[PDB]
């Protein structure tokens, strides 16, 4: 009788797990099917170009999270203030914000009309920036919560401790808090990293051009249709795979 | 009166107000579970400001201080042992204002002051519970202390552990001169090591002196929180 | 409350609004679904990313035929005509000294930054790109092609006994220097890059610069691509897309039509006609753009050979 | 001298606030100098055609993924078998497939040309199906993982003790296991809203036009420019600040 | 013997091999903290197949069945009270198999035989140390119990309280004879409540039998552990 209960929570959790794998793997296997096409695409070093192109512009919105989104995720998890409930909010506002909105919002601020852009001496659209301005806005948060849930896992006492064994606020931070989240921090990078490399919408709306694995796909898929793109897909799914799998097995 | 303590403290309902002399011996105060005895310490360590009053060490005004720039030895529940960090690193942090050379003498010294010299390497997991308190000591005592603060340090431990324990702190009072103000809810632990005892209920500390007095001057509150003598002493007629 | 889909180019866009709300206030309970796109692309929605649609517009009616005949459709429909035009902003560097003689000119300054779609997906695009090589024979100049778009791109023009031809990449190899030109898929996305700041000029129809109160220069008619009286001159010019498909010079002249597989014949047929009826030539001309009065067909139509002479 | 380090932090963390504050702040400012257009893209029925579309579309595949992705969530926060590291990747699959390569994927099995796509009465391409599919995919892991988190969070004696007061599995877990985790399974599903809501790669290749508000505006920023799109970038801002606020004062 | 269990069970690098006599009364077991006295428990519970051996309860062979279909009374450390439910709630909790006017009448009657009627609204939040252990027990007993197990159930207690609440167990189940398997690391509690006492060392139940017996036979393990009868001497010496 408890089969009933004990499968169909099975059942129904062995469905998702379909659905989320059937389309990425299908896409995979086919690619056997036409293995040379998939080899070419393999070898296409337009693809590796626009391939590094991505993995390097997300790399940067990351370490922009780690290196001023930290900061914010000790002060959440610590410190509670009036503003929080604010601040805490503006830290979430680009999980509601539908990509394309970002974009245009973002092109708003860094475009040479832009309040920040008419300055910045630095050409953001079409650009590195841009495309950097656009992963960074939708991956700060993704990083900042994993980053804070790492202060928060830390201990009080412990930093209490370290201050009584004669210890600046400093000294603590980096000798206590930080070494003892880091294996937050790292997961909170890898997963905004994993956030930018995604990213479409928000960016082929501010850098068309320095053009991402995302939008050489897109392109293709309009430009030749639905089987002319099979390939770099499973190439990037595969390709994604091996990178995630591989930085798993680096810290667990 | 080696540390004088005078101060409020408000944190949601409770309400810390305490006047407290303390010598330069083993205090130990009772009280409780929620009287206040963590965030009198904390107070104390200066991880807590008041909101009035202030905290004497040695005459001197120490309130305005940093819990880095007093000399206390802090010590919480459950000891903060760096996690990340060797016996030896964990004993060496609070040194990094001294020598290399000379910190790591003060660290082996002391590391074999207190039977640990061998576990250098290990990390706090792989130590056994006496080996945590004796790390823990190791460090707090590494900075000469001014003073050396702990609390419930012999709580979640066996009744014939503790007994030995206990004779180790006598052993590294009276070794160190280090002045300890000791926190616990335990009888047993006052009538073992206390010079003096206080007693702290609902964040004031009701009375201080010493446990016979204490007894005798029955006020009905602390006369009640002590009465646990007589299952301390029908347990031992019962035994042996 | 069935749905119409209407693929179409990126410069018929204010106009299909207005060809829709018209063509709704007929039928109040259908909803028009219109999707902005370079011709090209916009027909391969129906060629290659295996949608359907019940009308497809183009700015080169040509493209239907060299794309859809016959498995996709058999049939077009002339309805406006467009002109070529250099674009631009008050501010825009120089937007005071340039002129129709200068133009050319100005654009080759290296401060200077100037767009164009790009021809594989947009008409437009390789309008844009005929017209300045077009130019090279007007003002006796063979450099200009050479000044402002080999120097600045992988992209080149070759002549043939008097003729010219540019053999197109694919849109992923196109190679542009990025200091010069910006280039998108469709002429209408020119338009963000002007507004955001990131363009001097860009050469876009006369029909949406009018549409945008864009400032621009009117260029000579031996090139601009939009007159009869010159598909001479516009015949010397002939570019091949990379879907393989050779485009020549001639007079801008939108077409339209209803695919194969169009699953609503009949209320297509409906919007077709109002394209076509004054209301439709009104609506264009309203917007700046000719229409093509009257109308005309490659091909006897069933349900419109009386709205339209086939010429 | 402490005020350096205490201000470097706070310096450093009002950056990337202001960064996150900044675009979706000035766009919905700017709205003002054009109330007119502003007013009018609000009246736009047009626009409130495709936002419910959206919100509705995305109300779905949330329903959806509770209603499988919770039954996963507690049998991965309670027992520990061998496949595990597998279920648990592939629930993350999603994280890690750009967008763009996700609709492809997503398509090459409900699109008329892949297995199911032709196996299925129902049309995916160009309809609802294809949106909600799109938006689970890129949305499960996002639940799951919170709901996760609630199970994770009820102490496992409280479920232990409820057998023991004689319970079946299954009534412990109505009675003690969801119960208890609820804030977590409410606050799961209002994030993975929040994704569906804002997808646009995934869902436009696969429905291009029964249109979700990233689309529309992305059309108009292409159809008609920047200030043609703003207006209803502001909209969309504004109408998540209130759905959302509203949600989180209706919880908090 | 009410209750036998012999069986082995491991867990990385822990075995718990026991052999356990009970009788119908108050047995309490004495081990350090990790001696596997809360595995122990969850293995009568049947909250825990053993890995080989069974657990008897009144001859019959328990280990097939289900925590559920067992009668065992359960407590956790630092009880476990569904926070989610009112005091009453809580007590009705176990009773779903019971017809609804019986059940309230069972539940208040339990509420009164335990005094707190009074808090049959409130959720364990509002409730003092006291208030939940009383709840517990409540919740405990209403499924009129084959077995009652406890552990720690007196931990993070002052002394003074200790005692009191012990009359209470003792009470509790001379009120209502049933047999209480209660774990502990101190001896004071064994000492005062029970009428066998067990001492678990590593997984294994080394001796059971009564505290006097206990201590004279002295085997070096189990003398070491309850040697511990000296410091509570020694402070009954110098207290009153
Ligand atoms: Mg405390
Ligand atoms: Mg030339
Ligand atoms: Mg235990």
């Amino acid at each position: 009788m408890r089969l009933l209960f004990s499968a169909l929570l099975a059942l129904l959790s062995s469905i998702i797990l379909l659905f989320v794998l059937l389309p990425v793997a299908a896409t995979v296997t086919l690619q056997l099917f036409n293995f040379d096409e998939f080899l070419k695409a393999a070898s296409d070093p337009a693809v590796w170009k626009v391939v590094l192109t991505t993995y390097y512009a997300a790399l940067i919105s990351t370490l922009i999270a780690v290196i001023f989104g930290t900061p914010l995720a000790y002060i959440l998890a610590r410190k509670s203030f009036p503003g929080k409930s604010v601040v805490e909010g503006i830290v979430d506002l680009p999980v509601v914000i539908p990509h394309t909105v970002a974009g245009i919002a973002l092109l708003v601020v860094f475009g040479s009309s832009g309040l920040i852009g008419s300055f910045s001496p630095l050409k953001f659209v079409d650009a590195l920036p841009g495309i950097v301005v656009a992963m960074l806005f939708v991956s700060v948060p993704i990083y900042i919560n994993q980053a804070k849930e790492g202060f928060a896992s830390v201990d009080v006492r412990l930093e209490h401790v370290a201050r009584t064994l004669g210890s600046s606020p400093l000294r603590v931070f980096f000798t206590v808090s930080l070494p003892l989240s880091v294996r937050h921090i790292v997961a909170g990078a890898i997963m905004s990293w994993a956030r930018g490399i995604s990213e479409f919408g928000a960016v082929v709306v501010i850098a068309y051009y320095p053009m991402i694995a995302p939008t050489l796909i897109y392109e293709r898929y309009l430009s030749e249709g639905l089987s002319a793109a099979m390939p770099v897909a499973a190439i990037l799914i595969l390709l994604s795979l091996a990178v995630f799998v591989a930085l798993r097995i680096i810290v667990g | 009166m080696f540390l004088k303590v005078r101060a409020e403290k408000r944190l949601g309902n409770f309400r810390l107000n305490v006047d407290f002399e303390m010598g330069r011996d083993y205090c130990v105060l009772l009280g409780p579970t929620g009287a206040g005895k963590s965030v009198f310490l904390e107070l104390i360590a200066g991880i807590v400001k008041p909101d009035r009053g202030e905290v004497r060490l040695n005459g001197a005004d120490i309130t305005p201080l940093p819990p880095e720039r007093r000399g206390i030895g802090f010590v919480p529940q459950d000891y903060a042992l760096f996690p990340h960090l060797s016996v030896y690193r964990n004993i060496a942090y609070g040194l990094r204002n001294v020598e290399r050379v000379e910190r790591d003498r003060r660290v082996r010294e002391m590391a074999e002051k207190l039977g640990i010299a061998h576990l250098l390497d290990r990390k706090p997991a792989r130590l056994s519970g006496g080996e945590r308190q004796r790390v823990a000591l190791a460090r707090a005592l590494v900075i000469q202390p001014r003073l050396l603060l702990l609390d419930e340090p012999l709580s979640a431990v066996d009744l014939k552990t503790k007994g030995v324990l206990m004779e180790e702190l006598r052993f590294v009072q009276r070794e160190f001169d280090v002045p300890i103000l000791h926190v616990t809810h335990d009888l047993i632990e006052a009538a073992m090591l206390a010079d003096e005892v206080a007693v702290m209920l609902n964040g004031r500390i009701v009375e201080k002196g010493k446990l016979k007095e204490l007894f005798s001057a029955k006020n009905g509150e602390v006369a009640e929180f002590l009465s646990a003598r007589n299952l301390l002493l029908k347990v031992s007629k019962i035994l042996d | 409350n069935v749905k119409l889909k209407v693929f179409h180019a990126g410069s018929l866009t204010e106009p299909m609004k207005a060809f829709k709300r018209a063509f709704e206030e007929k039928h109040p309970n259908v909803e028009v679904q219109t999707e902005a796109a370079g011709s090209a692309a916009t027909i391969r929605k129906v060629t290659e990313l295996g949608r359907k649609a019940d009308v497809i517009a183009t700015a080169d009616y040509t493209l239907i035929q060299k794309m859809m005949y016959p498995e996709f459709a058999n049939w077009t429909i002339m309805f406006a005509k467009n002109q070529i035009v250099l674009a631009y902003r008050n501010d825009s560097r120089y937007a005071d000294e340039i002129n129709s003689q200068n133009w050319y000119e100005i654009l080759k300054r290296p401060d200077v930054r100037f767009g164009f779609s790009n021809p594989n997906d947009d008409p437009c695009g390789y309008r844009s790109l005929m017209a300045i090589q077009l130019a090279e024979l007007y003002y006796n100049d063979p450099t200009i092609f050479d000044e402002l778009v080999a120097k600045n791109s992988n992209l080149r023009f070759s002549e043939d006994n008097g003729s010219y031809v540019l053999r197109m990449p694919s849109s992923e190899r196109i190679e542009i220097n990025k200091s010069k030109i910006m280039i998108r898929s469709m002429e209408m996305e020119l338009i963000h890059l002007v507004e955001s700041g990131e363009l001097d000029y860009f050469f876009i129809y006369k029909s949406v610069a009018k549409q945008h109160g864009f400032n621009f220069v009117e260029l000579p008619v031996e090139i601009d691509l939009s007159s009869p009286d010159y598909a001479e001159l516009y015949s010397k010019v002939k570019v091949v897309l990379a879907n393989g498909k050779e485009v020549t010079g001639k007079p801008i002249v939108y077409g339209i039509t209803i695919p194969k597989n169009a699953e609503n014949r009949e209320l297509a047929v409906e919007f077709v006609k109002l394209v076509i009826s004054e209301e439709g030539q009104e609506i264009l001309r309203e917007l700046g753009q000719e229409p093509l009065v009257p109308p005309r067909a490659d091909t006897a139509v069933p349900s419109l050979k009386a709205m339209v002479e086939v010429s």
